[PDB]
């Protein structure tokens, strides 16, 4: 993550971000629906970050420093390009709803009213398409990518050491290559948790309470279609046992 | 350090994300509860041991049956959790949870913990269940469906005021560590 991100999200809560004085003006309905906000977006710029650490850290530095196989790296890292660039947008899209709310004179004080049109946006059209066909290749390469992962660490000395050793720093600490892979699988999941308790907060304005219901429903409709789309595939599994499945 | 997996299953009102945040941070939040648990390495040290013990969450997973068995590849130890307030999630462990667990985590401990004992004795809890003929679940009921399920152990613990909830990733801890 860059740093002026990191900094806009070091609070445990958007009630802890914003100046006292700034939080004082607003009623605590309000507060709770910008807690549940800052939690999406925070949770959002962890995720992106892990999908960097997987790029950048463990992809690219297997290609510029060992000498593996061809198919080796996709193998381990399926689909992480795609994934960087479906998220990566998703965030950009949250940091500008942000930005455009602070207050003049302020990098911190923001209040987000209609955050549902932007969960519709994202949740549905050529993106949702472009999500679920993403996710449901990558949970049915999940299996198997850990699987090469383990071989690799055991049998390949340089591998071993090329983990040991981008894995060491403590900001590493809950990323080694197999956490990562089920941080991503698991991020799709979150998604109807933090947005029915945003949706809870927000009955004030009637058009945002339909907004994020539309929303809500659009996000389980991916859900079912990926969790549907979902198959294991195993490196050297014979035709016969998949026919027989 | 030795690393090992542990992961929290149960209904969605069990209690299981609560219950990793406050063991996580030795706290129940006191401005803001999250609503989702990413992942964590706990540094635990068990009876002279040290382990590096990740602890993963299941919550959102519960309608996905081919996204959920994503997360139990490896896992040294299954924390199955119940509400004590909620009688509806002890009789879903049997013949949803365990049959489950059994097939992707064979031969791994599983602890059964029943979560927010806090409101065993309480006045609003008790007058909510007594309206479809229920009461919070008694201890001698945990145990029972811990012995039936073949779990490891049975322990109880409330995320809310952090009693027990030591003791029960200590156990979990020492439950991985064993052949
Ligand atoms: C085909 N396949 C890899 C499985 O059925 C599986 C096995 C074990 C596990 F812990 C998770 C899964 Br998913």
């Amino acid at each position: 993550s860059m740093e002026m991100d990191e900094k806009d999200f070091a609070a445990d809560s958007w009630s802890l971000a914003v100046d006292s004085s700034f939080l004082q003006q607003h009623k605590k309905e309000v507060m709770k629906q910008q807690d549940v906000i800052y939690e999406l977006i925070q949770t959002e710029l962890h995720h992106v970050r892990t999908l960097k650490i997987m790029t950048r850290l463990f992809r690219t530095g297997m290609l510029e420093e060992l000498h593996l196989e061809p198919g080796v790296v996709q193998g381990l890292f399926p689909c992480v390009d795609e994934l960087s660039d479906i998220h990566t947008r998703f965030l950009s899209q949250l940091l500008e709803r942000r930005r455009q709310a602070l207050c003049p004179g302020s990098t911190r004080n923001f209040v987000i009213h209609r955050l549902g049109d932007l969960l519709i946006s994202q949740f549905s059209g050529p993106s949702a398409e472009q999500m679920c066909k993403t996710y449901s290749e990558f949970c049915s390469r999940h299996s198997k990518a850990l699987k090469l992962y383990k071989e690799l660490y055991a049998r390949d000395k340089r591998f071993q050491q090329f983990i040991r050793k981008v894995t060491r720093p403590a900001v590493l600490k809950r990323h080694g290559v197999q956490e990562c892979i089920l941080l991503v699988t698991q991020r799709i999941t979150k998604y109807p948790l933090l947005i029915s308790r945003i949706l809870q907060h927000s009955h004030g304005i009637e058009e945002e309470r339909q907004d994020l219901t539309t929303a809500l429903g659009l996000v389980k409709e991916l859900l079912s279609n990926v969790d549907e789309g979902i198959y294991q595939l195993e490196k050297g599994a014979r035709l016969q046992e998949i026919y027989n499945r | 350090a030795i690393r090992k997996k542990l992961v929290i299953v149960g209904d969605g009102a069990c209690g299981k994300t609560c219950l990793l945040i406050v063991f996580s941070k030795d706290q129940f939040p006191e401005v803001y509860v999250p609503t989702v648990f990413e992942n964590y390495v706990a540094d635990i040290e068990v009876d002279g041991k040290q382990v590096e013990l990740a602890l993963w969450d299941t919550a959102g997973q519960e309608d996905y049956d081919r996204l959920r068995p994503l997360s139990y590849p490896d896992t040294d130890v299954i924390l199955m959790c119940f509400s004590i307030d909620s009688p509806d999630s002890l009789e879903n462990i049997p013949e949803k949870w365990t049959p489950e667990v059994k097939h992707f985590c064979p031969n791994v401990p599983i602890i059964l913990v029943g979560n927010k004992k806090d409101l065993r004795n309480d006045e609003h809890t008790r007058r909510e269940l007594a309206k479809m003929k229920q009461e919070p679940v008694k201890p001698e009921e945990g145990r029972d469906m811990a012995n039936r399920i073949g779990a490891f152990g049975y322990m109880e613990c409330s995320a809310k005021t952090k009693d027990g909830v030591r003791e029960v990733f200590e156990m979990a801890t020492r439950a991985a560590l064993q052949a």
